[PDB]
RNA sequence: GGAUAGUGGCCUACCAUGGUUUCAACGGGUAACGGGGAAUAAGGGUUCGAUUCCGGAGAGGGAGCCUGAGAAACGGCUACCACAUCCAAGGAAGGCAGCAGGCGCGCAAAUUACCCAAUCCUAAUUCAGGGAGGUAGUGACAAUAAAUAACGAUACAGGGCCCAUUCGGGUCUUGUAAUUGGAAUGAGUACAAUGUAAAUACCUUAACGAGGAACAAUUGGAGGGCAAGUCUGGUGCCAGCAGCC
């Protein structure tokens, strides 16, 4: 807000993904670092295009601070933005809801067990129950 | 797996560990240029030997050789970029006889003492190591920076540095606040 | 001779003397500056051979 | 003609003569015969662990008269017995019994160092703790 | 002629002692995978190359094979030797030199974590998977710049220097304090922050954070090679030191 002076370089528009790509630069003295959501809000309020169509990531701060350089993406529409953006980036932005999956070790263990079990398995469960009953 | 990342040494130990004259020379040089180790002298001597070997291998080739002309032009261009060679003499004697004294007196830490920004070599050294130096819009804390005459118009203190301004300092704020509280 | 003894003789019979408390020495560039000052700019003893430990005569 | 053949086609003669006369060099012969891997006590290795066995009635070289101990050690990988020299003052505290000691060479690539005749190795570690650590009292050998 | 996908003693019938060899054949050894390739020179180069790339080989060793475009495939099958995963004693079934990890072997080498996010792979494939790979832990194998501090009244240890009222003032300013200070910062606790979806490691920030019995630099330790201890105690060819003397 106080003389951040967000600026953009190497702005190239590709209709192939219907987006515009650039390297963005922020000159923000007396700051820790400019957050990506704050950058998105600034780009939205200065371009009057869209809120969720602006992507900013990377953002290394120069040694001694005061300036940061990162990568920025703007999208033709929110539909295309959600069609092309990575799921992790969308979730980190908050545009997407996080998935509920177990650890990879548990998933691989489960795949091993269900490759050991052939078919549906209900017949095996019923047979085991009857064997216990007898 | 991944391609290896090449790493090279930057210094060389003398062949004789205890030469009285060499030890006196190195200690005097490091005392007058404010160096922390003989490894700095070793590094600068290493690059000096590297460039002298380059010059000798260039003079190896016949006169008016395209590779000789190109490579000599590149080496002299870098030497004048770092600013040691004459801007109007292409006589190459300095090229064949650059000196450790020249390299250190060109190095950054002594540059501050030469231009008069710290008035002491060690005070300079401690200023760079405490990062109150900015060659441009960037802050460097390395004494061995070897400025290239280009930032001379732009040398200043950082705006995120105390005694550069807009900030009292970690102990300055405490001392001023306690003085104000005591004075009432 | 009767010399079936004294394995570790002097190390056992030496007196335990503790290192005296003295101020810390400078480390790094400060130590090198101290050496340079004590070596060159000083004129303590340059008469015969510029010796480094001027023992009492 | 200075001995050696000089003809432009005498390269085979020169190579064969050099091959024959390389063998007069002490280190080349050892390297090409593998004497380190066949008859060196350490098997061509920098260091070797061992178990200290007993006392032997040996005498030091000039000038002294000292018969207390010099550690006979049985190596683990070879099973060979070598005499090692405990390299510091106060040797008594570390030679208790059946200890495991790490041995290095004396530095002369397989030869005795000084006034100690027939000893080519020294001790650096006693049961995994460094001998000069015990000598300087900065670490303690395992007493429990 | 057969077999091969194909030439060919690769094998079958007849015909010679034909083929190699001191220009080193054959045999033996290699603590020998080969090459690209570290360490030096305008040429003496001597070693090493298990190892990031390429070509080989192997999946405990030999042998045999199915499927398959492609395999003599061993995280595919068929047969022993050391070894096993087991009972309720009839069995079923063979070797992590893939990643972690364990035990022996040793002088000698990491965690039984995370992720398909950055790079590539596969037919039915924009969506799946990958211990390939990346990341996170140990790590002083190496490699880069580099914290350990910068100044006042006083004297002392006294470079270059002046005022012709002979240690007075000292212009410029080399260093030291057991008597003392308005000046600059690193290591970390951390909400804030990133190439991480929930994160400690890198510079940024409220706060805590410097006074030297603080947050403390070691390793070799001064005969010669290679400068300096005849300054002080203990032993007295003894303990020991010493790569050589």
């Amino acid at each position: 807000s106080d003389a951040v002076t967000i600026r953009t370089r190497k702005v190239i528009s590709n209709p192939l993904l219907a987006r515009k790509q650039f390297v963005v630069d922020v000159l923000h003295p007396n700051r820790a670092n400019v957050s990506k959501d704050e950058l998105r809000e600034k780009l939205a309020e200065v371009y009057k295009a869209e809120k969720d169509a602006v992507s900013v990531f990377g953002f290394r701060t120069q040694f001694g601070g005061g300036k940061s350089v990162g990568f920025g993406l703007v999208y033709n529409s929110v539909a295309e933005a959600k069609k092309f953006e990575p799921t992790y980036r969308l979730v980190r932005y908050g545009l997407a809801e996080k998935v509920e999956k177990a650890s990879r070790q548990q998933r691989k263990q489960k795949k091993n067990r269900d490759k050991k079990i052939f078919g549906t398995g209900k017949r095996l469960a019923k047979k085991v129950a009857r064997r216990n009953a007898d | 797996p991944r391609a290896p990342r090449t790493y090279s040494k930057t210094y060389s130990t003398p062949k004789r560990p205890y030469e009285s004259s060499r030890l006196d020379a190195e200690l005097k040089l490091a005392g007058e240029f404010g160096l922390k180790n003989k490894k700095e002298i070793y590094r600068i001597s290493f690059q000096l030997s590297k460039i002298r070997r380059a010059a000798r291998d260039l003079l190896t080739r016949d006169e008016k050789d395209p590779k000789r002309l190109f490579e000599g032009n590149a080496l002299i261009r870098r030497l004048v970029r770092v600013g040691v060679l004459s801007e109007d003499k292409k006589k190459l004697d300095y090229v064949l006889a650059l000196k450790v004294e020249d390299f250190l007196e060109r190095r950054l830490q002594t540059q501050v003492y030469k231009l008069g920004l710290a008035k002491s070599v060690h005070h300079a050294r401690v200023l760079i190591t405490q990062r109150h130096i900015a060659v441009g819009k960037q802050i460097v804390n390395i004494p061995s920076f070897m400025v290239r005459l280009d930032s001379e118009k732009h040398i200043d203190f950082a705006p995120t540095s105390p005694f550069g301004g807009a900030r009292p300092g970690r102990v300055a704020r405490r001392n001023a606040a306690r003085k104000a509280e005591a004075s009432g | 001779h009767g010399s079936l003894a004294r394995a570790g003789k002097v190390k056992s019979q030496t007196p335990k003397v503790e290192k005296t408390e003295k101020p810390k020495k400078p480390k790094g560039r400060a130590y090198k500056r101290l050496l340079y000052t004590r070596r060159f700019v000083n004129v303590t003893l340059v008469n015969g051979k510029r010796r480094m430990n001027p023992g009492p005569s | 003609g200075k001995g050696k053949p000089r003809g432009l086609n005498s390269a085979r003669k020169l190579r064969v003569h050099r091959r024959n006369n390389r063998w007069a060099e002490n280190n080349y012969k050892k390297r090409l015969l593998g004497t380190a891997f066949k008859s060196s006590p350490f098997g061509g290795s920098s260091h070797a662990k061992g178990i200290v066995l007993e006392k032997l009635g040996i005498e030091s070289k000039q000038p002294n008269s000292a018969i207390r101990k010099c550690v006979r050690v049985q190596l683990i990988k070879n099973g060979k017995k070598v005499t090692a020299f405990v390299p510091n003052d106060g040797c008594l505290n570390f030679v208790d019994e059946n200890d495991e000691v790490l041995l290095a060479g004396f530095g002369r690539k397989g030869k005795a160092k000084g006034d100690i005749p027939g000893v080519r190795f020294k001790v650096v570690k006693v049961s995994g703790v460094s001998l000069l650590a015990l000598w300087k009292e900065k670490k303690e050998k395992p007493r429990s």
